[PDB]
DNA sequence: GGCTTTCGTCAACCCTTTGCTTATCTTCCCT
DNA sequence: AGCAATTTAAATAGGGAAGATAAGCAAAGGGTTGACGAAAGCC
RNA sequence: CUUAAAGAGUCAACCCUUUGCUUAUCUUCCCUAUUUAAAUGUUAGCAGCCGCAUAGGCUG
């Protein structure tokens, strides 16, 4: 028995575009399941799954360069030469209007679900980008799967992620197959020694490079399980859908 | 006259025992109708203080205080056809 | 003893010019 | 002061012409976006 | 606590000019629109004269 809460129509702007060195776009699951768990953290609701869709997005700039931002000179010691412009490093914006929706379980008003996440919201950033505007959430349950498949339809319309899975490997895949690639996780390199210059000191650290997993846009209401469009964190330090690789 | 009515998810998704479902019956459900005269809905006369209908109230709930002992020990299901019982003799009176 | 400023150091490309998908709809039935 | 009738049938076919051309210029710019290493005054 | 955290792309403009889409065409034959029927619904609310009446009565 499964409850879920919609936020439709997020309009989002200024999203890190850079969901890694090799993929400029549409933020990867790792980014929304983030998202989940940081409600988790400030509400309290735990956050099994998560599944996103876009109604629309924008990578600032061209259709083959993105637009660079101009950099402003923050960094410590650099005086002198903050007159000339600062450097730039790679970061690519743009705008996005999403369509959001939690799996939750709750065990108290639908009102106070939707303020607690409206709270949050309001106080949320995705992908790095101002929440410029979004609808009011809504409360759907998913009893059976006829159910599920309400809860699906009402995020209509938006372009959910469904999982394909990697054959050989990334670049091959998406010449061949055209798939689009994402971040499905990370993988770890090494243990990180020094703690001083992190958000916490207690949380064990690792480099890592991100791993990616093949991906396709389908409309919310062609999805035939639900399941293949919730992504959660899987236990390999990745994230997965419900409903494995999509067929 | 009739049954509350419950719009939300979570409480339709969850709520299953009998005080934790009807704890979630709200004046929204149906009776709330408008609501621009609550006060005046809300200020009421005691005149029903005569001599039989005390006498059939003090009756009528101690006949209750003395028989309750035995509605603990019931079931939910119990619970829920003898409430049904009660709510159809009750309409039919 | 670092420390912060400014000047000197080290380079060298082969590019390409839209789709990705493509939207949540009535038979029985008796009141 | 509303009443205005019903069915029945609506054409078979033959044609939609090719021949010509479809300019040549000249433009299409760069201006900022550099981090380590190394002298070198300075607390 | 989401490759989290952060960032002003600004400016400027003369698309010019030129032009022959002309030419000739048989649309054409054919043929039954036929047959009915109450306009009813009171189908009219008038003309004088008795009167102060545009109140009320009478006359045919």
């Amino acid at each position: 028995m499964r409850k879920f809460i919609i936020v439709k129509n997020v309009k989002v702007d200024g999203i890190n575009a850079k969901s890694s060195d090799i993929t400029v776009g549409m933020p990867p699951a790792t980014t929304f399941c983030g998202l989940g768990e940081t409600m988790s953290i400030k509400t309290g609701i735990v956050v099994k799954a998560v599944s996103y869709g876009s109604v629309k997005f924008e990578v600032r700039g061209s259709r083959f360069n993105t637009s660079v931002t101009k950099f402003a000179w923050q960094d410590r010691g650099n005086g002198g030469k903050a007159n000339n412009n600062s450097p730039i490093q790679p970061k690519p914006l743009a705008d996005g209007v999403f369509t959001l929706c939690f799996e939750v379980e709750w065990e108290d008003c639908a009102e106070v679900l939707v303020d607690k996440v409206t709270n949050f919201i309001n106080t949320a950033r995705i992908a790095g980008g101002t929440i410029a505007s979004f609808n009011k959430p809504f409360v759907k349950v998913a009893k059976d799967a006829e159910e599920l498949a309400s809860v699906k339809n009402a995020m209509m319309p938006c372009y959910v992620v469904v999982d394909c899975g990697v054959e050989v490997n990334i670049f091959e895949d998406a010449v061949n197959r055209k798939l689009q690639p994402m971040v499905n996780g990370y993988k770890k390199l090494e243990k990180i020694v020094d703690n001083k210059h992190m958000r916490d000191k207690f949380t064990p650290a690792y480099l890592a490079t991100p791993t990616y997993t093949m991906i396709g846009y389908k409309m919310v209401s062609n999805v035939d399980n639900f399941d293949q469009a919730l992504w959660q964190y899987g236990e390999n330090t990745k994230v997965k859908t419900i409903g494995g690789i999509y067929n | 006259h009739k049954k509350g009515l419950v719009e939300d998810p979570i409480y339709r998704a969850t709520k299953t025992m009998f005080t934790e479902t009807l704890q979630c019956v709200n004046v929204n459900g149906g009776w709330f109708n408008y609501g621009d005269n609550i006060d005046e809905c809300y200020k009421i006369d005691t005149s029903f203080i005569t001599d039989t209908y005390v006498k059939q109230l003090n009756r009528y709930r101690k006949k209750l205080l003395a028989t309750k002992h035995i509605w603990f020990t019931l079931g939910e299901d119990q619970k829920i056809a003898i409430l049904q019982e009660c709510r159809v003799a009750l309409m039919l009176g």
